């Protein structure tokens, strides 16, 4: 695992080309999240 | 260890978790090869994750990083989608969890959007699919996502041309 940018926990990902695009988000410790939901689900097929 | 809690449907927390998962699908531009073609999910079942040990260390971590930005943790609810999910869910994240290729550096990888994270349920680029049927667009089986709490602090913002 790489490490932060210096002075810096993460980095924000954000597209700039795509405007519905929302942001991606990085993290270089496992410490620093929590998996609060389990979701489970099918996708849809569109009609 | 880690027990897992259902939601009923009729609870406030379900219905936020799900409009959460249905209002950030958005379209991608491999025009649905990675995660399949989708506007909506039909959501099955959400449980909280629950194990003492496991939160103790995030909170640790997030007190170390609260005081390191000058209180504040930045911290917000994010999707992840992995082939080990079962192993997060009991071990945590840990460096066998990162996209080592990622694009914005080896780390684990969140997203604001439920259907970017979908895209890696079945492995990077959806792998090939679905084990029953090798299909990354099955309407069939059942897919599980994470969302999770996550603590940015101090968070380096770089725009991608994506
Ligand atoms: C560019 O990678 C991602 C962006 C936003 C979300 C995710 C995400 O939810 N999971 C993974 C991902 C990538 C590789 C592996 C092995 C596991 C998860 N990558 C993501
Ligand atoms: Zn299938």
């Amino acid at each position: 695992m790489a490490h932060s940018p210096p002075g810096h926990h993460s980095v924000t990902g954000r597209p700039s080309v795509n405007g519905l695009a929302l942001a991606e988000y990085v993290i270089y410790r496992g410490e620093q999240a929590y998996p609060e939901y389990l979701i489970t689900y099918q996708i849809m097929r569109p009609e | 260890g880690t027990i897992l809690i259902d939601l009923s449907p009729d609870d406030k927390e379900f219905q936020s978790v799900e409009e959460e998962m249905q209002s950030t699908v958005r379209e991608h531009r491999d025009g649905g090869h990675a995660g399949g073609i989708f506007n909506r999910y039909n959501i099955l079942k959400i449980q909280k994750v629950c194990n003492k040990k496991l939160w103790e260390r995030y909170t640790h971590r997030r007190k170390e990083v609260s005081e390191e930005n000058h209180n504040h943790a930045n911290e917000r609810m994010l999707f992840h989608g992995s082939p080990f999910v079962n192993a997060i869910i009991h071990k945590g994240f840990d460096e066998r969890h990162a996209y080592i290729g990622g694009m914005f550096g080896a780390g684990i990888y969140f997203a604001e959007n439920s259907s970017k994270s979908n895209q890696y349920v079945y492995g990077i680029g959806g792998g090939t699919g679905c084990p029953v049927h090798k299909d990354r667009s099955c309407y069939i089986c059942h897919r599980q996502l994470l969302f999770c709490r996550v603590t940015l602090g101090k968070s380096f913002l770089q725009f991608s041309a994506m």
